[PDB]
């Protein structure tokens, strides 16, 4: 198991302070010389380390979502599909919603009224999923930086439903970490 | 995910809820008995705001403080036993 | 004498509107939605007259919308080869659908050629690729889908012919595949008044999704090998038009109960396309409301029902709302959704009688009475019993039902 994790970093890192980073919670994490051998030869608890590292990204975030989270998400992600730049409001992802929400109980999932999706709106820009049209974002150095605090946009004189977001993450990736099993699947091929 | 954060909810507002002013005047106007009572009140609001808030600690705390005089008022001499009849009136 | 036993233990059943529904075409696997109609078009409605001599059409037309290459054939062949009086045409003349007129090489006067639309009168006319169809073409088919009547004046001939006939047209979208950031008008090469009058569109979306393409593969592959053997229906060809023949006899009158649920249930259907934010493929008219009446008869007139139930009217707006696609801008489903509407009632009476509560235990034990018919034995009971828990089980993930303890 120790040539594996090797050869694994040989062709994906190649780095040796990157791997000794997985290598020195091992040790100290072992109680006694018994437990030492066991995680030295199995090699259990690098892949736990594995798993973490993979966790906050945009596949792990995804999981700890409840069905409204992963319903909007789906629904902003047909309209800017669909359009010619992938430009959508809060206002387009409504409409996508609703009518997903009609099509489903036609054939009783609770539908949130205009008031309520606010909050979940805001959960998933700060939970980087939703960016802003033309944002540059994180300057460079600290001479940008300054520079555009003083400046006001313009996405911050206009309201929530009319500001231009982009999508994170395509339609075709979201069905690729979406199993059969959720209600939502169907509502991922367009 | 939905199984941590309702139980981490539930062992950081138990000392809090219990002990309030609104509950022990309400007992006397209409310890066991009480830690199941306010145990029921955080179950039902994570169930109830679990899309709302999604899986937030702020989101929820926040929830608990707004609805928890409106719960503790609709509570009488029949409710305090009966879990069933405390859903519906309130 | 043995056809009236045969058809009297089929009234009896509970469960004939799910039986009927995959007898008729056998050899196309899935697509429920689009046989319910098929049902429903072969009995039709009631045909009624006014007070002053204007006829009601009871007939209800469905065009058939969807990608190529989706078993289109196979529907319209199954309706000519089993329904009397049916004529097979396509798109691609004007008077070979309604009449013509050409003069006898014999006596030398005009006389009156019948086409399409009058051979098969009281019957179902199957129209292929409708939306390949001429402007001058379409003009005459659209006048036949009113009053039912077909009027010519050529050659000193001012007559009206009758055409009570049933059009079913199975068009297709411009551009190959139907967009879905598009709506109905703009996809389909038809004008507005004929796209009005079907009352149902079953749109057929081609997805490729690897258990539903699983299961059609091998209905294939059966159908070819077995040929006559794998085709089990529950009820056989002769079966089948006899019930039909006799249900077209009945005449269900709307009772006062289901005439408040018929005005509620339209006036939260049109709510949906007044708020702006389902945009909806087609804006509805007054003939939305007019079809409702026309499907709600057909269901009863297949249960041997001559009062019009509030039961029947749901069944016919959920079919209604699933042809209105609105512009994008382990369990079977079908058990499902059984199990859920009846689960939702049940504790819902709770409240307005005033019990108790309703636990898990009692939960299972509500199905057991109410589902006699399931044929369980002993090996398919106990497999209904696990299949049960599983079904709450989602629920209380959902955000439908909870647990209190």
């Amino acid at each position: 198991n120790l040539n594996r994790h090797i050869r694994m970093n040989f062709e994906t890192f190649r780095s040796l302070p990157t791997l000794k980073n997985s290598i020195i919670p091992l040790v100290a994490t072992s109680k006694n010389f018994g437990s030492l051998c066991t995680a030295i030869k199995s090699c259990s608890f690098l892949d736990i380390y594995n798993k973490n590292q993979l966790s906050n990204n945009l596949t792990g975030r995804l999981q700890s979502l409840s069905d409204l989270e992963l319903a909007i998400l789906i629904s902003a992600a047909r309209v800017a599909l669909r359009a010619k730049d992938g430009s959508f409001n809060f206002n387009l992802a409504y409409a996508e919603y609703e009518k997903m929400i009609k099509a489903i109980n036609s054939r009783t999932i609770k539908l949130w009224l205009k008031k309520d999706v606010k909050n979940v709106w805001e959960n998933l820009v700060q939970l980087d999923f939703f960016t802003e049209k033309s944002a540059v974002g994180l300057r460079d150095n600290a001479t940008a930086a300054f520079y555009a605090s003083n400046y006001q946009f313009q996405g911050t004189m206009i309201p929530f439903d009319l500001r231009s977001y982009q999508m994170q993450i395509i339609l075709q990736e979201l069905r690729r970490i979406i199993p059969k099993s959720n209600m939502y699947y169907s509502w991922t091929q367009l | 995910n939905v199984d941590e954060v309702s139980t981490i909810l539930v062992m950081s507002r138990c000392g809090e809820l219990m002990e309030d002013s609104c509950l022990r005047k309400r007992i006397i106007e209409e310890d066991d008995q009480f830690q199941n009572v306010a145990a029921n009140f955080i179950h039902l609001i994570v169930q109830a705001f679990h899309s709302y808030t999604g899986n937030d600690i702020f989101a929820l705390n926040d929830l608990i403080d707004f609805k928890w005089p409106k719960y503790v008022s609709r509570i009488t001499k029949e409710n305090i036993f009966e879990p069933l009849a405390l859903y519906k009136s309130a | 004498s043995d056809e009236i036993n045969e058809l009297k233990e089929m009234v009896k059943d509970e469960h004939i509107y799910d039986k009927l529904v995959r007898s008729i075409a056998p050899a196309v696997f899935g697509h429920e939605a689009v046989k319910k109609g098929i049902l429903l078009q072969m009995l039709g409605g009631v045909h009624k007259s006014t007070v002053e001599g204007i006829k009601l059409r009871g007939d209800i037309n469905i065009c058939v919308v969807g990608d190529p290459s989706t078993s289109k054939s196979q529907f319209l062949k199954y309706v000519v080869g089993f329904a009397p009086r049916s004529v097979y045409t396509s798109g691609k003349s004007a008077a070979g659908l309604t009449a013509a007129v050409v003069r006898d090489e014999e006596g030398g006067d005009y006389t009156i050629e019948a086409g399409a639309l009058m051979l098969a009168d009281n019957g179902i006319c199957c129209i292929d690729e409708f939306d390949k169809m001429d402007i001058s073409d379409q003009v005459a088919i659209h006048e036949a889908m009113e009053q039912q009547t077909i009027s010519i004046a050529k050659a000193g001939i001012h007559a009206t012919l009758n055409a009570r006939t049933s059009i079913l047209a199975a068009a297709n979208p411009v551009g190959g595949r139907y967009n879905r950031k598009l709506s109905l008008r703009g996809n389909l090469n038809m004008t507005a008044p004929i796209m009005s009058r079907f009352d149902l569109f079953f749109v057929i979306l081609d997805d490729c999704n690897e258990k539903i393409d699983t299961e059609l593969a091998s209905h294939i592959v059966d159908l070819h090998m077995k040929r006559d053997e794998a085709i089990e229906p529950p009820f056989s060809a002769e079966q089948l038009r006899r019930y039909i023949k006799y249900a077209r006899t009945f005449k269900p009158i709307l009772t006062k109960e289901a005439r408040s649920y018929l005005v509620e249930k339209y006036k939260e259907l049109r709510k949906d396309d007044a708020q702006g934010f389902s945009r909806s493929s087609y804006r509805i008219t007054v003939r939305q409301l007019e079809s409702m009446i026309r499907l709600s008869e057909a269901i009863a007139r297949a249960n041997c029902v001559d009062e019009i139930t509030p039961s029947f009217i749901a069944e016919a707006y959920d079919l209604l709302r699933q042809s209105i696609i609105r512009v994008d801008v382990t369990v079977t489903y079908d058990k499902y959704v059984s199990m859920m509407n009846m689960i939702v009632r049940k504790i819902a009476e709770v409240d307005r009688e005033g019990a108790e509560e309703l636990t898990a235990v009692d939960i299972v034990d509500w199905y057991l009475l109410q589902k006699e018919n399931d044929l369980g034995s002993l090996a398919e009971y106990w497999e209904e019993r696990r299949l049960a828990f599983k079904v709450i089980k989602r629920l209380v993930k959902d955000r439908i039902l909870m647990e209190i303890h």
